[PDB]
C-alpha cells in the first residue's frame, strides 16, 4: 500500500490557524492519545521548521477522543477532495426510513499520508501557563476529520463494500469523513440485524440524532399561523408581518384582506371581527406554507448556511438555505443554552449530509467567545461545521413561532 | 560550544533565490574590528571562509566600549521559510507554583551554540570588504544561529526543547520552565538534593553544548524578570512611580495608563476609564492635555491604592480559583482571583463596550467570559465566580433574551453597586393604554426631519429635525411617544432598528438619543413596543407616514 499524491494548488499556502486553550483534563488527555499514536508510528512529532497548525481537542462516554479541527485544511484542498477525487451524494439516502451512522476513522490509520503533503498536518498541543513551548506532532498516515482521507480510502472502502452492497442492492450507503451513512426500508429489526453484518465485513479489514435517523419522516416546520377565537389589532399586525415577510419566500402569499381589518388609528387591544375574505386568505396561505418553497432549489455550486433561533422554554429553530431567506428547509429542536446549541447544530447538519452531501455554514447566535470555550464541552461529531457568530434580529424569531 | 544535536532542516521560500546584497564599502576602523572579531569567531567553529563560487551576500556593519558585529539579515529574512510561532503565551507569576527550591539558568551565547543546517549555511554569506575595496574581502559563513536571523529564535527553541526531553522523562519531577535564553528549574525536594539535581541538570545542558552559571553566579530571589518581581512565596509588579506634573503631555498620559494597566494586575480597583478618555482626537505627542476634574479624580484615587505596596501569592493546584467581580462605574469593572479568601492570586479589570447599546447584564457576561478564558490559560482550569448580581435577575434576562448565553459555578455575592435590569418591556399589549404609532421620515439630500405620531387617544404630533438619518428620526419618534405619553403606553413602529435597541433593554449607550430613551422607560410603569411593516396600508402607521412624510 503506497500513497496517492496529495496537494493544495500553485495558490494557497497550508493552514495557520491558532491553538485554543485547553483545561488540564484535555491537554493531559491529549498527551496520552498522541504518545500511543507516536509509538503505533502514526503521528510523529516535528521540528519548528513547518508553519503551519491546524486546532486539536480533546472530546467524548469515560473514554477520551481526539478531535482533530481540519477546517482550514478542507478548505484548501477543495480540488483534491471534491472535483478530482470526489465521492458521488446518493439522493436515495434521504427517502430510506432509516439511515444508521457508523464510525469508520480507524480505517484511516492503516494507510499512509503522502509524505509530501504531511507538512500540512501539524497540530500542537499546548501548555498550561505556556510553562513548555507544548508538543508539536504531524501526521504520517490519513488523519480523521480531513475530507482528503475518505477521498483517497473510498478505493479501498467499494472492495471492503462490494460484497454487502451485491448481496442488498436496495441499502444504500454513503461515506462523509470518518462515517459511513447506511439506510434501509427494512423493518427495525431487520435494519440492526442487517447494520450487524456491515460490522463485521469492516472488522476483517480494520475496523439529537438518537440511536438511528428515520429521512422519511422529516418534515418543514411550517410557519404557524395561529387559529385564535377572538382576534385583536396587534393580534392582526403580528399576522400582517409574517405574511408580508412569507410573501418574500412563497409564491402567493397574500395579505390585502387582512389590512382592510386595521383601518385609521386603532387600539392594539382592540378586538376586531374576523372578515370572510380574511378568512379564506389565512387558510389558504396555511396550505402554501405546508409546502415546499416553490422555484427554490439546490445548487452544488453555493454554500448552504444555516440559522438558528433561540425561541426559549429549550426550543429551537432553524432554516437551511443558499440565498438568503429562500429556504431549503426548516425545522425546531427540542439542559443550559450552550448545550442544547450545540445539540441543535449537530443535529441540523447531520440532516443536511444526509440530504446534500455537505454541512452548512452556521450562523449562531452566541458570543463568539462563549462558544469557543465551551462547544467542544458538549460536542459529539467527527466534523466541526463551518461557523460564524450573529445576533439574531428579534423578528425573524418571531416569524418561526 | 556547539551543541552534537541534529541540525533543524531550513528551506527559502518556494520561488526564491538567496540574499545577494552588495556589501557597502566600509571604513578601516570597522573593517579592521570585524576582521579581528571574524578570526576570534572562527576559531571557535561560529564561521568558516569560503570561496568565490558561493554567489550570495548579506551587508556586515560594525558599531562600537567595545565593537559589535551587525549583520544586516533584512533580505535573508524576506527570503528564508515561515518558522511556526516560538510561543501562543508568556507564562504569569499567578500561574507558578509554588516550591521549596528554585534556580535561574541563562544559557551563555545561546545562538552561536546552535548549529545551523549545512545545506542552509550558503546563504549565510557575507563579506568583510577591503580597504576602500580595491582587492577580494574575507568571505564567511555561518555554521551557527545568526544574531537577527529570522529562523534563530524558533530554532533555538527546538533544540533546547528537544535537549531537555529526556531530562523531563528522567525528572518528571522537576518543573522547568523555557523562555528565551533562560530555563527556570523549580523543585520541592531539599536543598541538598536540589543542587545536585542542578548539577546533573547542567552537566545535561553541558553534555549538548550548552554552558550554564555556577552556583556563585545564579541569582537569588527576589527574581526581577519580565516586568513582575518573584519572591519566595509571593510576586508583584516592580515598582511603579505616578508622575508628579503641572502639565501632562499626551506621552505622559500614555505612559501613566500604561503604567496603571500594568499595576492592574495584582492592585484592585485601578481605574482608567476618565485618563483614556483625554487621548481621544489625536493631538500631538507632546501637546499639553488639561485634566478634567473626573481624572484628576480618578488619578487620585489610583494613587490611594498605591500608595502600600500589594503583593499576590502562588498557584496551589489541590485547591479551587474563586473569581470575583464588582462593578463599579458605568462600563467600568473589576476582579479579583484566589483560593483562600482575599489572598489574591491575581486582579484585574474590563471596561469594553461591546458595541454602541448594552447593559450590565450583558456586561456581566463579557466579563465572566474574559475571565474564564484567562484562567483556562493560566491555571487550565475555570474559577468558582461570585457575581453581584441575584440568581432570580440571571434567570428572567437569559430565559427572555435571544442570544444563547452561559456562565459555569457562580454565587450570589451582596457587594454593591448589584446589576439589576433597570425596565423590562411588558409581553403583551396593555388596555387602558394610550397606542402611539409613531414613525420618522428623512429626507435624503436634505436631512430636514420630520419625526412625529398619531394615537388611538387622537392625538397628533410632528417634529422637525435638522442633519438627522432615517434611523434618527424614527428613533427621535420613539422618544417623542416616551414624553408626551403617561405612565403606561403601546408604541407602534415600522423601524426594525430601534426595535432590535429597545428589545435588548439597553441601560447605556453610545448614542445620546437613546440614553434620552432609557431615561424615559425607567420612569415609564408599562411600556409595550410592537412593529408592523411599512407602507403596506396597516391602520395607524398610514395615518402618522402621511403628516411624517409631508416635505420630499
Ligand atoms: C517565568 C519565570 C521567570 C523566572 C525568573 N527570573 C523564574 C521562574 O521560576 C519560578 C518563579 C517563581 C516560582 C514560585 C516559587 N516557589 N518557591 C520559590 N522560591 N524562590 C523564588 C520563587 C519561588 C517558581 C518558579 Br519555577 C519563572
Amino acid at each position: 500500500i503506497e500513497t496517492v499524491p496529495v496537494k493544495l494548488k500553485p495558490g494557497m499556502d497550508g493552514p495557520k490557524v491558532k491553538q485554543w486553550p485547553l483545561t488540564e483534563e484535555k491537554i493531559k488527555a491529549l498527551v496520552e492519545i498522541c504518545t500511543e499514536m507516536e509509538k503505533e508510528g502514526k503521528i510523529s512529532k516535528i521540528g519548528p521548521e513547518n508553519p503551519y497548525n491546524t486546532p486539536v481537542f480533546a472530546i467524548k462516554s469515560t473514554k477520551w477522543r481526539k478531535l482533530v479541527d481540519f477546517r482550514e485544511l478542507n478548505k484548501r484542498t477543495q480540488d483534491f477532495w471534491e472535483v478530482q477525487l470526489g465521492i458521488p451524494h446518493p439522493a436515495g439516502l434521504k427517502k430510506k426510513k432509516s439511515v444508521t451512522v457508523l464510525d469508520v476513522g480507524d480505517a484511516y490509520f492503516s494507510v499512509p499520508l503522502d509524505e509530501d503533503f504531511r507538512k500540512y498536518t501539524a497540530f500542537t498541543i499546548p501548555s498550561i501557563n505556556n510553562e513548555t513551548p507544548g508538543i508539536r506532532y504531524q501526521y504520517n498516515v490519513l488523519p480523521q476529520g480531513w475530507k482528503g482521507s475518505p477521498a483517497i480510502f473510498q478505493s479501498s472502502m467499494t472492495k471492503i463494500l462490494e460484497p454487502f452492497r451485491k448481496q442488498n442492492p436496495d441499502i444504500v450507503i454513503y461515506q462523509y469523513m470518518d462515517d459511513l451513512y447506511v439506510g434501509s426500508d427494512l423493518e427495525i429489526g431487520q435494519h440492526r440485524t442487517k447494520i450487524e453484518e456491515l460490522r463485521q465485513h469492516l472488522l476483517r479489514w480494520g475496523l439529537w440524532m438518537g440511536y438511528e435517523l428515520h429521512p422519511d419522516k422529516w418534515t418543514v416546520q411550517p410557519i404557524v399561523l395561529p387559529e385564535k377565537d377572538s382576534w385583536t389589532v396587534n393580534d392582526i399586525q403580528k399576522l400582517v408581518g409574517k405574511l408580508n415577510w412569507a410573501s418574500q419566500i412563497y409564491p402567493g402569499i397574500k395579505v390585502r384582506q387582512l389590512c382592510k381589518l386595521l383601518r385609521g388609528t386603532k387600539a392594539l387591544t382592540e378586538v376586531i371581527p374576523l372578515t370572510e375574505e380574511a378568512e379564506l386568505e389565512l387558510a389558504e396561505n396555511r396550505e402554501i406554507l405546508k409546502e415546499p418553497v416553490h422555484g427554490v432549489y439546490y445548487d452544488p455550486s453555493k454554500d448552504l448556511i444555516a440559522e438558528i433561533q433561540k425561541q426559549g422554554q429549550g426550543q429551537w429553530t432553524y432554516q437551511i438555505y443558499q440565498e438568503p431567506f429562500k429556504n431549503l428547509k426548516t425545522g425546531k429542536y427540542a439542559t443550559n443554552d450552550v448545550k442544547q446549541l450545540t445539540e441543535a447544530v449537530q443535529k441540523i447538519t447531520t440532516e443536511s449530509i444526509v440530504i446534500w452531501g455537505k454541512t452548512p455554514k452556521f450562523k449562531l447566535p452566541i458570543q463568539k467567545e462563549t462558544w469557543e470555550t465551551w462547544w467542544t464541552e458538549y460536542w459529539q461529531a467527527t466534523w466541526i461545521p463551518e461557523w460564524e457568530f450573529v445576533n439574531t434580529p428579534p423578528l425573524v424569531k418571531l416569524w418561526y413561532q | 560550544p556547539i551543541s552534537p544535536i541534529e541540525t533543524v532542516p531550513v528551506k527559502l521560500k518556494p520561488g526564491m533565490d538567496g540574499p545577494k546584497v552588495k556589501q557597502w564599502p566600509l571604513t578601516e576602523e570597522k573593517i579592521k574590528a570585524l576582521v579581528e572579531i571574524c578570526t576570534e569567531m572562527e576559531k571557535e567553529g561560529k564561521i568558516s571562509k569560503i570561496g568565490p563560487e558561493n554567489p550570495y551576500n548579506t551587508p556586515v556593519f560594525a558599531i562600537k566600549t567595545k565593537w559589535r558585529k551587525l549583520v544586516d539579515f533584512r533580505e535573508l529574512n524576506k527570503r528564508t521559510q515561515d518558522f511556526w510561532e516560538v510561543q501562543l503565551g508568556i507564562p504569569h507569576p499567578a500561574g507558578l507554583k509554588k516550591k521549596k527550591s528554585v534556580t535561574v539558568l541563562d544559557v551563555g551565547d545561546a545562538y552561536f551554540s546552535v548549529p545551523l543546517d549545512e545545506d542552509f549555511r550558503k546563504y549565510t554569506a557575507f563579506t568583510i570588504p577591503s580597504i576602500n575595496n580595491e582587492t577580494p574581502g574575507i568571505r564567511y559563513q555561518y555554521n551557527v544561529l545568526p544574531q537577527g536571523w529570522k529562523g534563530s529564535p524558533a530554532i533555538f527553541q527546538s533544540s533546547m526543547t528537544k535537549i531537555l526531553e529526556p531530562f523531563r522523562k528522567q525528572n518528571p519531577d522537576i518543573v522547568i520552565y523555557q523562555y528565551m535564553d533562560d530555563l527556570y528549574v523549580g523543585s520541592d525536594l531539599e536543598i541538598g538534593q536540589h543542587r545536585t539535581k542542578i548539577e546533573e541538570l547542567r552537566q545535561h545542558l553541558l553534555r549538548w553544548g550548552l554552558t550554564t552559571p555556577d552556583k556563585k553566579h545564579q541569582k537569588e530571589p527576589p527574581f526581577l524578570w519580565m516586568g513582575y518581581e518573584l519572591h519566595p512565596d509571593k510576586w508583584t509588579v516592580q515598582p511603579i512611580v505616578l508622575p508628579e506634573k503641572d502639565s501632562w503631555t499626551v506621552n505622559d498620559i500614555q505612559k501613566l495608563v500604561g503604567k496603571l494597566n500594568w499595576a492592574s494586575q495584582i492592585y484592585p480597583g485601578i481605574k482608567v476609564r476618565q485618563l483614556c478618555k483625554l487621548l481621544r482626537g489625536t493631538k500631538a505627542l507632546t501637546e499639553v492635555i488639561p485634566l478634567t476634574e473626573e481624572a484628576e479624580l480618578e488619578l487620585a484615587e489610583n494613587r490611594e491604592i498605591l500608595k502600600e505596596p500589594v503583593h499576590g501569592v502562588y498557584y496551589d493546584p489541590s485547591k479551587d480559583l474563586i473569581a470575583e467581580i464588582q462593578k463599579q462605574g458605568q462600563g467600568q469593572w473589576t476582579y479579583q482571583i484566589y483560593q483562600e479568601p482575599f489572598k489574591n492570586l491575581k486582579t484585574g479589570k474590563y471596561a469594553r463596550m461591546r458595541g454602541a447599546h448594552t447593559n450590565d447584564v450583558k456586561q456581566l457576561t463579557e466579563a465572566v467570559q474574559k475571565i474564564t478564558t484567562e484562567s483556562i490559560v493560566i491555571w487550565g482550569k475555570t474559577p468558582k465566580f461570585k457575581l453581584p448580581i441575584q440568581k432570580e435577575t440571571w434567570e428572567t434576562w437569559w430565559t427572555e433574551y435571544w442570544q444563547a448565553t452561559w456562565i459555569p459555578e457562580w454565587e450570589f455575592v451582596n457587594t454593591p453597586p448589584l446589576v439589576k435590569l433597570w425596565y423590562q418591556l411588558e409581553k403583551e399589549p396593555i388596555v387602558g393604554a394610550e397606542t402611539f404609532y409613531v414613525d420618522g421620515a428623512a429626507n435624503r439630500e436634505t436631512k430636514l426631519g420630520k419625526a412625529g405620531y398619531v394615537t388611538n387617544r387622537g392625538r397628533q404630533k410632528v417634529v422637525t429635525l435638522t442633519d438627522t438619518t432615517n434611523q434618527k428620526t424614527e428613533l427621535q419618534a420613539i422618544y417623542l411617544a416616551l414624553q408626551d405619553s403617561g405612565l403606561e403606553v403601546n408604541i407602534v413602529t415600522d423601524s426594525q432598528y430601534a426595535l432590535g435597541i429597545i428589545q435588548a433593554q439597553p441601560d447605556q449607550s453610545e448614542s445620546e438619543l437613546v440614553n434620552q430613551i432609557i431615561e424615559q422607560l425607567i420612569k415609564k410603569e408599562k411600556v409595550y413596543l410592537a412593529w408592523v411593516p411599512a407602507h403596506k396600508g396597516i391602520g395607524g402607521n398610514e395615518q402618522v407616514d402621511k403628516l411624517v412624510s409631508a416635505g420630499i
